[PDB]
RNA sequence: GUGAACCGGAGAAGUCAUUUAAUAAGGCCACUGUUAAAAAGUAUUCCCCACGCAUGUGGGG
């Protein structure tokens, strides 16, 4: 509610949240840690940090100097996913 | 149990004979005017600019005579009116009361025991400036490709004929020599007369109720 | 654990189409294959999102890829170091065992992301010398805690009680 | 004023993700959107590459029409939004992060409109078919349930009678009204009858935390539904001075949601 | 025992001369009784596409034989039976609601002693000019492809002949002023005939 | 403011030289994704506010 129902990046219907700062984590963190996204660039901003070795410093959807990766891998998710995979894995 | 009962009629998604006409640009009124009642505006074109269509139907008798469990002439009733219904509906709303348009420029019963189709007619797509030829020259192409299907698809087993139904308008006596016509209709009643004559040998103003 | 044992059952549900998507990526990541993403993504994060303690996503890549191409039964008790000591405990003590001695400790010199590899091999010894079982969860859990020290002294501990039979 | 051209693709590959498509599901989206179309100013500067978090405090409330139909272009289906407003629009900081909602870059063109007396317009109009009846309470209630008693005054969809037809009573419903907005209709036809659908988010404070600070705020979404119909015709002019005003705002009520644009082509 | 069968057919996957457009009719239940009070978004999604196929069938004499026991003249209907039932039955999927029992427009029947399939002539997909449409293409670059086997992979010990099908000969086998195959013909059971009587002297009534 | 107090085991050093893991293997035989649908001839459109209240007009999400 704080984000008004809009992704951060690509604004769009925001339908999940993405950490930050990870130590407030196991139900002690607060609103500031938190940022809201899509399913496409939540999908991007996870592809984006599976190896890079962040501790507890995780990716920030609105600093700019991460705009033209997410930008980037959601060009790629656009051009390749399959919704019929996802639809018949569950 | 088996709830489910086979299907005894077959309808195709109805395709035009030509490419889809785009509608009227809106966004140029800002830039130009096509004039003092010109073109690319009032043109007038009657009323619209219509589009002319292929229809398929493929009822089977069996099927439908079984899924009633018997009763005959049920089933011919419902084969009349379904035609009677299919040759003056449109599909969406607005009905007509009586403009005489709603009625189609040919129809094509037959009376095979395989189903073909004749959507191939039509690949070639029927381009023309001139709306009022338009379903001429449709009619022409299907009359061509009806006439090649027929005597290059034929077996001595089964030789079949069918009737046909115009406005004695786009060209009906002329068109493959008259060879699948038979009888020449240019009413819906006596169509679905003669089509219930070679049937069972009802007619259509016999049988009404159950 | 749960969410451990949820994912291997999740694993061997799967058919051989989507074993076959999983075998085409063996030797690359998880950020470079839509499909792959895709099955893995669609495999793992409900468990995650149930299960506090599921395993982490580089652990449970690995063991995804190995379970491709080494597909193996799940049984309780054939963990790796006690069917590398029982294949150890039959070649000659001066050349093959050093050999194969020297490829099972190279393992405790790995961190986790450069060990598909070194198990691909130890995997592919135990193919070769008829072997159908296998315990993936007890070798999650191994992967999931790795740096600490007594886990590895439990794995070289288990290999010294199955190789001193 | 200004008049806004937006193409999105329709068809396409129908196994991809289609963002572009997929936003005109709901028409509040379509109408928040175009709201982030129209910068405030320092919000440009502040946020030129429009990352920060989105306030609509943060940007300007002017209203603006649109239309959303469809057309052919050659060989391939394509969806038009026209978008008609009075202070100049800003598509480029609008889906400078969504080029892919887009398959044709936007266009905009002004527009001065005027018609003396003697002009036989053809128009193109999608009007909100909404009527507040006076009786439109009798509580139909469901289940076992059939009949309790309350009484309130609310907007619901235009009903015509059974023995008339749709399309004449929706030409005398836009002529009953026709000489206040200032235009005589001579032929008015019926395109097209349908509903447009939408949801729309609203906070909801649920039970205050330890220092909460104003609640916990939850999201609850409730329904939006309208009807809508279509319809085309020709239609001369009286008074331009009222005319202008007509075009310069819109016909019937729901006016944000895509209704009540009045296209005009002269003739 | 040896419960295998070894084969007599080989069919392949039939693929379109071109690329797909694959779309979504969009439906919906419509309600029959007023009163329905549900608003949401309720539409459906089913596909389906339109094209033009090219198949390939081959039918190995020998070893039908064989497996028949020797029974020449029961090999001789399975033939002309198998090439009625392959020029005139469509798969019966989703047929009630499309209905789309077309019928082929080209076949061509070869005698050779290696199977070779044609299906190499559509690598570049048949774009559609306005002068033509798509069934004559297709069938001038099957006679294109044709030609060029013909004239390249050929050998003197073994001759090729090969008829020709269209309806009312509404389609020849497009190719210049060249006329590939040694007889057209211009009807069904024609064609069913001559293929019999090449076998080895079958005819279409008593093999029944 | 204690067998304690006061208190350096320190300076120094190439493990260098030599080495193909080589010769070989078809993953083969079988399989409809079938049965279904109006985005439109309705009888309540999910909320707020100006007016006098003959199945009332205007304005905003
Ligand atoms: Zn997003």
């Amino acid at each position: 509610v704080m984000d008004h129902a809009a992704c951060m990046v690509c604004k769009a219907p925001a339908t999940t949240v993405q950490h930050v700062n990870y130590r407030r984590a196991g139900g002690k963190e607060i609103p500031e840690d938190l940022r809201a996204l899509c399913r496409l660039c939540h999908d991007a901003c996870t592809m984006l940090e599976y190896g890079s070795g962040m501790t507890t410093n995780r990716i920030d959807p609105c600093d700019p100097i991460w705009r033209e990766r997410i930008l980037a891998k959601r060009k790629e998710i656009v051009e390749f996913r399959s919704r019929g995979q996802r639809f018949r894995k569950m | 149990s088996n709830t489910t009962v086979e299907a005894a009629l077959q309808v195709a998604h109805a395709i035009s004979t030509h490419i889809a006409r785009p509608e009227i640009d809106y966004f140029v009124a800002a830039d130009d005017v096509p004039g003092e009642d010109a073109g690319a505006g009032h043109i007038g074109e009657s009323m619209f600019a219509s589009a002319c269509f292929y229809k398929y139907f493929s009822i089977d008798w069996e099927q439908l005579v079984k899924n009633l469990k018997g009763d005959t002439n049920l089933a011919a009733h419902t084969v009349g009116a379904f035609l009677l219904a299919a040759a003056k509906t449109n599909p969406s709303g607005k009905q007509n009361s009586f403009a005489a348009h709603n009625y189609p420029d040919g129809i094509l019963v037959e009376f095979k025991n395989s189903p073909i189709s004749y959507a191939n007619a039509f690949v070639r797509p029927v381009s023309v400036v001139k709306e009022s030829d338009l379903v001429e020259q449709s009619i022409g192409q299907l009359s061509n490709y009806v006439n090649d299907i027929r005597l290059g698809y034929y077996d001595e087993q089964s030789p079949v004929i069918g009737f046909w139904f115009s406005p004695n308008n786009r060209y009906p006596l002329g068109y493959k020599h008259s060879k699948l016509a038979s009888r020449n209709i240019g009413n819906l009643n006596e169509l679905v007369g003669a089509v219930l004559d070679y049937i069972g040998g009802f007619k259509w103003e016999e049988v009404q109720k159950s | 654990n749960r969410g451990t044992v949820d994912f291997i059952a999740s694993l061997e549900n799967l058919k051989e189409g989507d074993l076959g998507i999983l075998r085409k990526l063996r030797g690359a990541r998880l950020d470079e294959k839509l499909p792959g993403f895709d099955l893995f993504s669609a495999l793992w994060w409900p468990l995650r999102q149930k299960n506090q303690r599921a395993p982490k996503r580089e652990v449970a890549w690995l063991i995804a890829k190995l379970f491709a191409e080494f597909r193996f039964e799940q049984r309780e008790g054939a963990t790796l170091p006690i069917l590398m000591g029982g294949i150890c405990r039959k070649l000659e003590p001066k050349k093959e065992l050093p050999r194969v001695l020297a490829r099972f400790d190279q393992l405790a010199s790995l961190d986790i992301m450069q060990m598909e590899e070194p198990l691909s091999v130890i995997m592919g010894i135990l193919r070769k010398h008829q072997q159908v079982c296998l315990d993936w969860v007890g070798l999650t859990d191994v992967l999931s805690f790795w740096e600490q020290e007594p886990v590895k002294r439990e794995w070289s501990d288990s290999f010294i009680k199955a190789y001193k039979i | 004023i200004y008049l806004s051209r937006l193409l999105i693709d329709t068809g396409g590959n129908p196994d991809r993700p289609r963002p572009g498509r997929k936003w005109l599901d709901n028409i509040y989206n379509v109408h928040r959107r175009l709201s982030m179309a129209f910068p405030s100013g320092l919000r440009r500067e502040q946020d030129p590459h429009f990352l920060k978090p989105f306030s609509p405090n943060d940007f300007q409330k002017t209203p603006f029409l649109f239309r959303v139909d469809n057309n052919i272009d050659g060989n391939d289906k394509r969806a038009i939004i026209i978008v008609q407003s009075v202070l100049e629009p800003d598509w480029d900081y609008c889906f400078q992060n969504a080029l892919d909602f887009l398959a044709a870059p936007p266009e905009t063109k002004e527009y001065n409109p005027e018609f003396k007396a003697g002009q036989l317009l053809r128009f193109r109009l999608r009007v909100n078919a909404s009527v507040r009846r006076h009786i439109p309470e009798m509580v139909q209630q469901d289940g076992q349930t059939i009949e309790t008693g309350k009484i309130l005054h609310k907007r619901v969809s235009l009903t015509w009678d059974a023995s008339s037809t749709p399309d004449q009573a929706l030409a005398d419903w836009l002529a009953a009204k026709s000489p206040k907005l200032g235009f005589t209709l001579q032929r008015c036809e019926l395109l097209q009858l349908g509903w447009v659908y939408g949801s729309k988010p609203e906070p909801k404070n649920v039970k205050v935390k330890e220092q909460g600070q104003g609640y916990w705020r939850e999201h609850k979404y409730n329904p939006l539904r309208f009807r809508a119909a279509l319809l085309e015709g020709v239609l001369e002019v009286d008074d331009p001075k009222l005319f202008l005003k007509t075009l310069s705002s819109g016909i019937g009520k729901a006016k944000s949601f895509g209704f009540g644009l009045l296209s005009v082509l002269p003739i």
